[PDB]
């Protein structure tokens, strides 16, 4: 496992929306 | 102060002024490189930066290179902003100020810094050390103020008035059209410069082969080899260096570099080895010197050194026009040496 | 001396200028990094070094030409540069042994030597380059999970499971005639333009390049290896940049370029500049500046690079760089536009009209797949003096005003807060 | 605080006028013999505080001879202030050695300072 | 170099609760100090505001 | 394993075991000085100091040189504690411990402090690279850690247990008496150690003349010159050492060393100058090698360099006594030449 | 404060009889799986309090391929008590890798520590 394979954060991640309003 | 241009439909341009002196012609060692990073600041007729940052607000930059035998300033503006840029030039040009107390300060940092960041590469200092071995007290000289002596501001203000001069002078820009230079330098004060003599040499420098150095570096193990190259004879020994660089032969994969420096009437060729170890050196530099040795038959490789050359070239003063048809063979005979890093490991001149 | 274009099957272009006289033609094909899964990442690599290796010793003992490469996120530039009257010989010998046949190419020996040259000097580029490892850090950890963030070199991971297959199916799925062209940058004319569509000189593989199913995001992250080993720091800051073909690049690279590069060591940089440069010249601070615009065809980042000796004053920089943003977005003086716009100038016309043909013939290869048309810089110098502080003002309005960043450094960054005291602090709360 | 460039300007004013200066001349070398620190053994070079930074500047600009005499001078006044007595009248500072070596020091710092001031805030000019 | 750091009634706030690393694995006792600190400068408050009014 | 010693009746005595090795034998360059560093400190039966301050309360002293090829211990007590400092030194003398994790703090500063002053005086960094270039890679190796090899514990252990050997030993005092010494190796740990080879070379050393180096050390110039010398005819060499650094000759008020160093079989004369300028050492060096070539008779200071050489004898075991006697005249010859300092006044070694 | 001499002269007295040892090892085991650090991931060479200045030494005598393991375990320690979850029953510490690999480098320390303590109270000797 190389350095660059970021570990899944999809548990935690936001939805497939970006943060564009979440800021608000 | 002959001058030369060259006309490009493209809207950018520089010129250069190449004062055909430096490390060779220093009396002092550690002045050329002192001078040259003493260049571009405090005029007399204007500041050191209240009236040459206008120069990038203005659409433009300036540079102060170095070499073994030019001192090189260039700048590179638009097309449109070409008088105020030759001005300028010719004023730092000028002898202007060498200010005393603007030494001990301003350059002194900038040379340490430049010789302890050009000291730790092995490479540079092989190439120093090859230098002084072949040549002495010559043409080969310290590139770099190391400060193994004191030099006063009278010294720095003899040699700047040794050298800068309007007869030993040039002046090329690309870019820019002929008449505005041919008639800019004369409505500028480098008209006025005192004519001085050209330093160049009638014959070729005297030469020194054979002898070895050896230092005690900390790191990797670097074996430079030295050829004397003359004028003469000068087309072989750079077909051969782009041959043994390239990846036409098998002696590349550990090669590190093979350039051949220029000077007016000569040069050196040079070559180097190195690597992490202190034991791969020493089987590898011992088969390049005796397959070298051996002889090679060196012609096809011409159309690959030809195209290499061309597009080596970028500047307006067009180095002269080597003849690279005869080439025929090639056998090294007498050569030099340096060995940096570690020692008890790398051989000795008598088995190599 | 006028870019011209067209379509025929595959796209040719040509930038003629008898400037220069050194010939070169290549192929810049659409596709690299981007364009392939995590799992096997230096395939590109590995077409690289093998061509850059095998294919330099057999054009060389043959004939004269010299042939490099590159790979930066979706191209493989592999331009053969010549003389100007040998252009004939390397189109002859570029299509007969990289596009086929790659069987008298992709011997095992051959390959399996290249392998372990590329991983050991993968390897020894991983210890000892810093700047670069930094950067390609970034790009990893702003594009997570995503068609963007591998690197262009790879992992020893990824590097060791491929032999022969994977590299041929990578072949066939992306060096097809859709998306690839050639570029004749140097002093040829028209030669190129009827030579390269003959009897049979035409890539194999026809069809299209596979649509990958994402393109790119964006998401703050850090990637720091903290290790006091190593002598100095390294930090990059990012905020995400304007991707090609938008009526933001250029206002996006002028407002990299008013901070402008700097050099601590430089007797002719410290005394010019603009106020963070004075600041931190006051005490000592910092060592070098890099602020980089870099766009892509999916999303562009803007980023700011530094490399710094001091150790204990790592915040003071950050804080001095945030402000000094936070003032770009708020109010700008006129002669700062003005200054910047003419070193931009000046910095295109070097970058875009250097004597190597090679640098020329990549840029025009890049923009010739994404604009879809060259975009000559006489309308990029008309429309560049148009930009005005209205606008600039507007596009930092939403690129940079409380934007997520990302940041990765390699070596002593121990010194820097985490996240909270460099990125709650675009706005310094009086705006 | 009082830049030099305007004191030097208003003493080229005042010296280049020649009643004017027959006029001040005088009153001047009897105020600074009245001043009472030449007796104390101080040349007027070194009574200029040293907390702007120019200040620094011109100091790190002296040569080492100067700087030395100036701390012994410095340091020999501190002492025969503590002692309430004055110097002997055999080394009190003679008015014609009082020469100025300082003040070129702060002018030609003085004037990069004032430059770099103004040159920040310059035009797009036309 | 930041203002925060440099002007010396500020450089001690500063090293105090603008810049004091404290350990990661913090729990809510040591929150329960701060509690406790400003439990007493509301009980000085409230106590100078009561003897303004006490015999 | 030989005790020699001569009884006297002063209250004070000598002790010394005088180990035929260091830096001449050692196989890699910065350890043989890292070990004699190494060597009184944390044995295994007795403490690193524990039970070595209490020989400072019982009276006396512990010392541990290095030189060419003598790790020599010496140890100075009274007239009768005997017994305990010859079973301390042999305990010590057993490889005991040489425990690794307690040197990457115990030698290495002292080490690093030691060549820090060694290289400080160029006179000594001069010595050095003399024998370096004359000797090769065989007798002449650096004489100090300067870390230009990793080395390693194991290898340490390796050569600790390659030399610390009862047939390659020596023990040598002075008023003390035969009877304690030449039983009391005998009840001791000293002798249970493993006879080894004598390490001692048959041959003389490999000589190299003729090859000269320079370096570009910032400080004072100094040029020192050297000359092989052998066991046929090592007379003559010292007794112009003698000759030149004495005030009979002109050729002294600016000679600073002319010591010879001595060897079981070969040595080096040697002969310095130095100077703080870096142009009068060129004329200086100039004169000496010229009129040195010239000739000169050398009998009237014979009688001077036997006292000298009586008053510099100290020990047992002394250097082989040498017959002043068919000692007439002198010329140099061929040579070895070594520039410290500056590089480009001093002369190079055509001229000279 | 307690030195580990004490502690190994116990042990060893502890463990070498054998009743006491079939009496007293079957609940040493059990009291460590019952105390806790087995699971969060740490090491026994870890938990010892670790600023006095013989386990200072002992920290630097301590070899580059243990220290930095300590270093991971103990700032993954520090993460998976801020987030008050246990880590997962796969990555815990077995039984058989508790090792004590720090123990000697404190016994060797401690031993010198206190046997020059002692030698400066020492007597006229007889
Ligand atoms: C406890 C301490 C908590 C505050 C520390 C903090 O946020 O530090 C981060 C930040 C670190 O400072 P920095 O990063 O060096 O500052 C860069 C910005 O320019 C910082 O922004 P700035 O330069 O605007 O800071 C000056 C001023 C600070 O406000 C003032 O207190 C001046 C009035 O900023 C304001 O927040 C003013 C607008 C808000 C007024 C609200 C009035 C409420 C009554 O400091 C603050 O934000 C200080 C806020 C102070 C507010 C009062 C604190 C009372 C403490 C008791
Ligand atoms: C009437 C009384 C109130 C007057 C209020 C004046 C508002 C402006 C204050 C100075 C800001 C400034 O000076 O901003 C103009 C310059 C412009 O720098 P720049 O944009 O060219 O940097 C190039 C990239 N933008 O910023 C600076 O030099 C910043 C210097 C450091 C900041 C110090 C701020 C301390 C005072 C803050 C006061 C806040 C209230
Ligand atoms: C030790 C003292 C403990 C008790 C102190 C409690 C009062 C201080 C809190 C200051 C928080 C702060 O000032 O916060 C500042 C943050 C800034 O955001 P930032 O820090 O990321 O910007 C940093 C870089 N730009 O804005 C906020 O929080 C906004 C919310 C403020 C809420 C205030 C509530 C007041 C409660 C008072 C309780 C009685 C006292
Ligand atoms: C006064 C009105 C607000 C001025 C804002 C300002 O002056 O803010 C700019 C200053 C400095 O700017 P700087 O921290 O970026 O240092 C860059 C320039 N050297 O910072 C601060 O004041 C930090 C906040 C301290 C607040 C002090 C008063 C409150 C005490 C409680
Ligand atoms: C933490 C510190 C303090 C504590 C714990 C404390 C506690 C108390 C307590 C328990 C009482 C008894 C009141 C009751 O019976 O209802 C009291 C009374 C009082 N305290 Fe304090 N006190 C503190 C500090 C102060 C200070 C600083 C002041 C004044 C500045 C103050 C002023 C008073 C006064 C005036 C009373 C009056 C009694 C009353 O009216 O009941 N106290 N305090
Ligand atoms: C170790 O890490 C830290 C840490 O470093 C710090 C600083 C703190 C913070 C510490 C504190 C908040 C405690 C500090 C408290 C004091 C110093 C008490 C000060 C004492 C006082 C008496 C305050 C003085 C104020 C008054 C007397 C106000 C009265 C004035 C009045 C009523 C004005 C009246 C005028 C009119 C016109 C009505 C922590 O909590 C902490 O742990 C996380």
């Amino acid at each position: 496992k190389s350095t660059y394979r970021t570990p899944n954060f999809d548990d935690v991640l936001k939805e497939n929306n970006d943060a564009d309003k979440g800021r608000s | 102060l002959t001058v030369s241009a060259r006309d490009a439909p493209t809207k950018i341009s520089t010129l250069a002024v190449k004062v055909h002196g430096g490390s060779r012609y220093a009396t002092k060692d550690g002045v050329a490189h002192l001078l040259n990073r003493f260049n571009f600041q405090n005029t007399n007729t204007r500041s050191a930066l209240k009236l040459v940052r206008e120069s990038e607000l203005l659409g433009g930059t300036f540079k102060s290179t170095l070499d073994r035998e030019y001192i090189t300033l260039k700048a590179t503006f638009l097309k449109d902003d070409l008088p105020y840029y030759v001005n300028a030039l010719a004023d730092v040009l000028y002898k202007t100020a060498f200010k005393p107390h603007e030494l001990t300060e301003s350059v002194l940092p900038a040379a340490r810094y430049d010789y302890a960041v050009a000291e730790q590469c092995p490479v540079k200092s092989a190439e120093d050390q090859l230098y002084a071995i072949t040549f002495r007290k010559g043409l080969g000289n310290p590139l770099l103020y190391d400060g193994v002596e004191r030099v006063s501001l009278q010294d720095i203000k003899d040699f700047a008035d040794k050298v800068y001069t309007k007869e030993n002078l040039e002046v090329s820009g690309e870019n820019v059209v002929e008449a505005d230079l041919k008639r800019f330098v004369d409505e500028s004060l480098l008209s006025t410069l005192p004519a001085g003599k050209s330093l160049v040499s009638k014959s070729e420098p005297k030469f020194f082969l054979g002898e070895e150095n050896r230092v005690r570096f900390i790191g990797d193990s670097v074996a430079a080899i030295g050829i004397p190259v003359n004028k003469a004879s000068l087309a072989q020994y750079e077909v051969l260096a782009n041959y043994l660089t390239s990846a036409l032969s098998e002696l590349s994969g550990l090669i590190s570099s093979a350039k051949l420096d220029k000077f007016t009437d000569g040069g050196l060729f040079t070559l180097f080895v190195r690597d992490q170890d202190s034991a791969v050196v020493s089987s590898n530099i011992k088969k390049i010197v005796a397959d070298l040795k051996k002889g090679k038959d060196l012609s096809p490789a011409i159309n690959y050194t030809k195209l290499k050359n061309a597009v080596q070239n970028e500047s307006v003063s067009s180095p002269i026009e080597l003849n690279f048809d005869a080439v025929k063979d090639f056998k090294l005979g007498k050569f030099n040496y340096v060995a940096v890093g570690d020692v008890s490991n790398l051989p000795y001149l008598d088995e190599l | 001396a006028e870019v011209t274009q067209l379509s025929n099957g595959i796209v040719v272009a040509t930038e003629h200028n008898p400037s220069a006289h050194t010939a070169s033609v290549g192929v810049v094909f659409g596709s690299g990094a981007a364009n392939e899964n995590p799992y096997n990442n230096g395939v590109s690599n590995l077409w690289k070094n093998i061509f850059l290796s095998k294919e330099n010793s057999a054009v060389a003992a043959k004939e004269g030409l010299a042939l490099s490469s590159n790979i930066s996120r979706d191209f493989q530039s592999y331009i053969v540069s010549s003389l100007p009257g040998s252009t004939d010989k390397s189109l002859d010998f570029l299509n007969q042994s990289f596009i086929q046949q790659k069987a008298n190419l992709l011997s095992s020996s051959n390959f399996e030597a290249t392998k372990k040259s590329v991983l050991k000097q993968v390897q020894d580029f991983e210890e000892n380059d810093h700047p670069n490892r930094v950067l390609e850090h970034l790009h990893s950890t702003a594009f997570q999970n995503t068609p963007l963030s591998l690197p262009t070199r790879g992992t020893l991971e990824s590097l060791e499971n491929l032999v022969v297959a994977d590299l041929e199916s990578f072949a066939n799925n992306h060096f097809l005639n859709s998306n690839a062209v050639v570029v004749g940058t140097g002093n040829i004319k028209h030669e190129d333009l009827v030579n390269s569509i003959e009897s049979k000189n035409l890539s194999l593989q026809t069809g299209t390049k596979p649509v990958l199913k994402k393109k790119a995001a964006f998401l703050g992250s850090e990637v720091r290896l903290r290790d006091d080993t190593l002598p100095k720091a390294w930090i990059s800051l990012a905020v995400e940049g304007e991707p090609v073909n938008s009526p933001n690049y250029f206002v996006a690279k002028l407002a990299a370029q008013i901070f402008g590069s700097y050099n601590a060591f430089e007797p002719a940089s410290r005394l010019q500049g603009i106020k963070l440069l004075d600041n931190i010249q006051e005490y000592q601070l910092c060592d070098n500046f890099n602020h980089f615009s870099l766009s892509y065809k999916d999303s562009g980042l803007w980023g700011f690079s530094t490399a710094t000796r001091n150790v204990t004053m790592i915040d003071d920089l950050i804080h001095f760089t945030l402000k000094q943003w936070n003032r770009l977005t708020i109010s700008v003086t006129d002669t700062e536009v003005e200054r910047a716009k003419s070193l931009l100038k000046l910095q295109l016309g070097q970058l875009y009209e250097s004597g190597n043909p090679v640098n020329d013939a990549n840029l025009l290869g890049a923009e010739v797949l994404i604009k879809g048309s060259k975009l000559s810089l006489g309308e990029a110098f008309k429309k560049i003096d148009a930009i005005t502080v209205k606008d600039v003002k507007a596009w930092a309005g939403k690129r940079l005003w409380d934007q997520d960043i990302a940041i990765a450094g390699t070596g002593q960054i121990e010194g820097l807060l985490d996240y909270m005291r460099i990125r709650s602090d675009m706005s310094m709360m009086r705006w | 605080p009082q830049s030099f460039t305007s004191i030097a300007r208003i003493g080229d004013y005042i010296l280049k006028s020649p009643v004017l200066s027959k006029l001040c001349v005088p009153v001047a070398n009897q105020f600074i013999n009245l001043a009472g620190y030449k007796k104390l053994g101080l040349k007027f070079d070194d009574l200029i505080a040293e907390e702007n930074p120019i200040m620094q500047t011109a100091l790190r600009r002296l040569p080492e001879d100067e700087s030395y005499a100036r701390a012994y001078r410095i340091i020999r006044a501190h002492q025969t202030e503590l002692t309430h007595h004055l110097l002997p009248r055999n080394e009190w500072i003679k008015a014609q050695e009082d020469v100025p070596y300082l003040l070129p020091y702060i002018l030609e710092a003085e004037a990069a300072a004032k430059e770099k001031d103004e040159l920040d805030n310059i035009e797009v000019s036309k | 170099m930041a203002f925060r750091k440099s002007n010396v009634y500020l450089s001690l706030v500063n090293s105090y609760i603008i810049d004091s690393p404290q350990p990661s694995s913090i729990n809510y006792w040591w929150n329960m100090g701060s509690l406790l600190g400003l439990c007493l400068v509301i009980q000085i408050v409230t106590g100078i505001f009561m003897a303004m009014h006490y015999s």
